[PDB]
RNA sequence: UCAAACGAGGAAAGGCUUACGGUGGAUACCUAGGCACCCAGAGACGAGGAAGGGCGUAUUAAUCGACGAAAUGCUUCGGG
RNA sequence: AGGGUGAAAAGAACCCCCAUCGGGGAGUGAAAUAGAACAUGAAACCGUAAGCUCUCAAGCAGUGGGAGGGGGACCAGACCCUGACCGCGUGCCUGUUGAAGAAUGAGCCGGCGACUCAUAGGCAGUGGCUUGGUUAAGGGAACCCACCGGAGCCGUAGCGA
RNA sequence: GGCCAGUGAGACGAUGGGGGAUAAGCUUCAUCGUCGAGAGGGAAACAGCCCGGAUCACCAGCUAAGGCCCCUAAAUGACC
RNA sequence: CGGUAGGGGAGCGUUCCGUGUUAGGGAGAAACGCGUGCGUGAGCCGCGUUGGACGAAGCGGAAGCGAGAAUGUCGGCUUG
């Protein structure tokens, strides 16, 4: 359970970008919620 | 533990021109 | 110069925590001289020591400093002084008269230190009166330029003759 | 700032010896506003500087009221120190140095060094 | 420099962490002040309203220090740094303390207007220098 | 002679040796007392 | 009489800046870029002999390679038979270089060698 | 056009180098505060209430110093 | 445990974002990248931009050779950066007959951190006197010191209880 | 002789033996070689086995031990 | 002319002191960072759109004098 050593900035780096890159992909679904929050007949958002 | 360095006493040479070989051609 | 050795600092004279079952090292004391808090190895006690050096090694540092100070020009001689009304302009007119300057560094003695040059001499800074009762070897040591008297240069060589 | 503040002896602060007077015609010796006459206004004799008059320049920005309005910019002298200046006779336009005559009665005034005329102003 | 371009806009030591911060900082690089006006209305973060916070009040910089337009304005970098970190002695069982670091950022956006010459045709011309320094103010592909 | 050109005979001073300060000095790691033993240990040591 | 210094920053900075191109904590880490300049330099040294030691490893195959194109057998030990009694002192294995410089020109050794 | 051979060219986090930043307070220059000697001097004070404190005193916050219902000070004699 | 903006607070009038904190202009200043977390600011650490390069690859991460590519260049053959691939290479200290060791130690970076001082004996090296050598305490223009101060010490004769 | 250190836990290999079970990379001795304190080459790797004793440089040559099909340098060498 | 424990010889660096109110230095000292330079190396010398007032060399002396290790220690910052 303890670890038995530490990480580089290499591993690092690629777990952070990756939990980072994982925030990107929740973006462009709010830019397409963004988009169709503007002036359309959409049955949403009272 | 030894930290030593070596300086070689290189020369450079500039080439002025090859003479005195025209003995026993050998041409293919 | 002193510094404090583990022995005076007011840190503890405790065990901080017990010898075993912590993983960290054995720190018996606070006031450690490992813990930047207090306590110091083999720093410097205030020591009034004692180098002696011999009598007549001393003298002849003296005789030999004097000895190479003369001949290459830098001993020129002077015999009397009489300063009434003591001022310093006299003094540092005659000390340009002699060939002396005054930033130069000099140094020069005088028999039985009458007052008036005392006086007159104190403030240059460059150099300071001697005598025969205060005659050192690194104040003449300087060997810029430097004067005697007759007193002086027959006491001087009265003592050290031969 | 406690690294400048007052040095107390027996909770009284240490008041320096000084050479201006309130009323005195002082000239800024070398430091920045050289060559110029002056007034003196108040005195600060801790610091031993002196502010002196329509000289020293400071601009300074101050918040002037508590609804927000006017912000006024005001022109505010500095302190300069007191050994920056020197006394001046208006008979003889030459910065000179100070000192103290005893006259024929008690009092002892102040002197231009140079000059011959007595820096030291009566009751009025 | 890029002979008067961008404008920087500093952020104070703001009460959370890098890391989210950097995530949301590196959604909106490279889009301009609408994409992300109309992004970090929306986004899901709590770190979105800081970061949305100094855009509107970094293009509204660059349209009061300036005298800009909020469309053609692109985010230039938007690097967000470390602050200081606060400590917090927190204490846990079988007498153990742990240290609970309270994390500040530090934000510095820059935009970017697009103030541009547009020039006819591509073809060189080694000639007059001092106008060779004013005509080319941002390109790509420098030789010699 | 000046105050500036004195200078000692060689051979008069030698310089002290520190120990500790080195392996390529001479005496460095152990100080030149080996590895364990009294001779190593600080202290009075050994009755001559 | 404290003596709080700067001399193990410059003795360790030059250390640092030889420790660059060393792919992470060997390139940044003090505590490792003093044995990766010690390991660096051995490794110089191991090297420099062995680079000695393979280069002439590669011309002897080099040559090797370039005399066995002749088809008949004739292998890199024969070469050096009629290469030695034949005299010729010690073309030092840089008939291995005009070999693939100057094809022809080995051609010409070679032919002369069988003559 | 088809069949066969090769896998270039731009391709991602990242790796290295370089540049610019942020936390950090080593290094350098100080000091506002300490340490140790030498030469003198003093180791005094207190029932005429001591060393040390508590409370309080200023026109108006807190803290320190000074002071004590005569309180951010008083009388006399000198210096200024 | 926590010191140092400036020379002088001259500590930012006014405008914008705005609930503040903060930020940008403007103004002060020689310096505002000296802005109150404020003097030089290094390493570990976190980042962003530019050049080369990694997704059939086994490696104490190097080193020797160097494909390809990039940069300025002037002794344009040189220099620096990247690294296709090949050979070789069992972290450092402690301490053992023997440690890459799966023996110990260290998360990392920067500081602090260890044969030192007093007085004696012995030996070595450099001196000063050999009309044997040398003073201690003490006196001294505050200290050091010139010059005294021959008390003592060492070598001059040994053998024996 | 003077001054001045360490070391006094050894290990394996050949020979001469004792203990053992002529078992142990076992234990104790006697002469020697290596390691310890010895790098390089051969031994696939691998302290003690063979050659061999590393001041340093060379993109020099000849060899010892050992090898000459390929990985990996040199003979798919010749004759019994 | 390999070398551990160890012994000897020769040197570099640091801060302070004598020369020293040294040469030099707001026309940029120390620092910090840099090298197509020199050394056997400890290191020197030179360059810096950073920094802002000190301080070399030579000839000498004295050390709280040199760091990678102590389950060292004190601050800062990582890993998980």
């Amino acid at each position: 359970a303890v670890p038995k050593k530490r990480t580089s900035i290499y591993k690092k780096r690629i777990r952070k970008n990756i939990w980072k890159k994982k925030g990107y992909w929740a973006a462009l679904k709010a830019f397409s919620l963004a988009k169709s929050l503007s002036t359309g007949n959409s049955k949403s958002f009272f | 533990r030894r930290n030593i360095g070596h300086r070689q006493p290189i020369t450079r040479i500039k080439i002025t021109g090859i003479t005195g070989y025209e003995d026993y051609p050998a041409s293919t | 110069a002193s510094t404090l050795t583990r022995a005076e600092v007011r840190g503890g004279g405790r065990k901080p925590y017990p010898q075993k079952k912590t993983g960290r090292a054995r720190r018996g004391s606070q006031g450690s001289p490992l813990r930047p808090g207090g306590g110091v190895i083999f720093g410097p006690k205030p020591r009034d020591w004692t180098i002696k050096m011999n009598k007549k090694e001393r003298r002849l540092a003296l005789s030999t400093a004097i000895a190479s100070a003369v001949g290459n020009s830098f001993v020129v001689e002077e015999f009397a002084e009489n300063f009434e009304k003591p001022k310093t302009k006299d003094f540092i007119a005659a000390m340009q008269r002699w060939g002396l300057d005054p930033a130069e560094k000099s140094l020069f003695f005088l028999m039985d230190l009458v007052e008036n040059v005392e006086k007159s001499g104190r403030n240059i800074r460059t150099l300071k009166l001697l005598t025969p009762r205060s005659l050192n070897l690194f104040d003449v040591l300087n060997a810029e330029k430097l004067v005697f008297t007759e007193g002086t240069i027959q006491y001087l060589n009265q003592r050290y003759g031969v | 700032r406690w690294e400048r503040k007052d040095c107390k002896p027996n909770s009284l602060p240490k008041l320096h010896k000084r050479h201006v007077k309130v009323g005195d015609t002082v000239k800024v010796i070398s430091g920045g506003e050289k060559g110029k006459i002056g007034e003196i206004s108040k005195i600060h004799k801790h610091n031993s500087t002196v502010i002196i008059k329509d000289l020293n320049f400071k601009t300074k920005h101050v918040k002037s009221k508590e609804e927000g309005e006017q912000g006024q910019i005001i022109k505010i002298e500095a302190a300069i120190h007191s050994s920056n200046v020197m006394l001046i006779l208006k008979e003889q336009e030459v910065a000179d140095r100070v000192g103290h005559k005893i006259l024929e009665d008690v009092r002892k005034v102040r002197y231009l060094i140079k000059t011959g005329e007595i820096v030291d102003t009566p009751d009025r | 420099p890029g002979k008067c371009d961008e404008i920087t806009t500093r952020g104070y030591s703001i009460s959370m962490s890098v890391d989210k911060a950097r995530r949301v900082i590196d959604q909106i690089r490279g889009r301009s002040y609408a994409e992300t006006l109309m992004i970090l209305e929306l986004m899901p973060y709590r770190a979105c309203y800081p970061i949305f916070k100094l855009i509107y009040s970094a293009a509204a910089n660059a349209s009061h220090n300036k005298q800009f337009n909020k469309a053609n304005l692109i985010i230039s970098k938007a690097e967000v740094n470390k602050g200081i970190t606060l400590k917090k002695v927190k204490p846990r069982a079988r007498g153990r303390s742990y240290m609970i670091k309270r994390p500040t950022c530090h934000i510095t956006i820059v935009l970017r207007d697009i103030t541009h010459f547009d020039s006819y045709d591509k073809f060189l011309e080694s000639l007059t220098p001092k106008k060779l320094i004013a005509l080319l103010g941002l390109m790509s592909t420098g030789r010699r | 002679f000046r105050l500036d050109n004195l200078g000692p005979q060689p051979g008069s001073r030698k310089k002290g040796k520190r120990k500790g300060r080195g392996h390529a000095a001479g005496q460095g790691g152990s100080c030149g007392f080996g590895m364990r033993g009294q001779k190593s240990r600080s202290g009075p040591g050994i009755m001559r | 009489r404290v003596k709080r210094g700067y001399i193990a920053r410059r003795r360790r900075k030059k250390i640092r800046f030889f420790a660059s191109s060393f792919r992470g904590a060997h390139s940044r880490l003090t505590r490792t870029i003093a044995q990766q300049k010690i390991r660096a330099l051995v490794s110089a040294h191991r090297d420099r002999d062995r680079q000695k030691r393979d280069f002439r490893r590669l011309w002897i195959t080099r040559i090797n390679a370039a005399i066995r194109e002749r088809g008949v057998y004739y292998n890199y030990s024969k070469f050096i038979h009629d290469l030695y009694k034949r005299q010729l002192l010690l073309n030092r294995k840089i008939l291995a270089q005009i070999a693939i410089l100057n094809p022809n020109c080995i051609y010409m050794i070679y032919n002369e060698i069988i003559k």
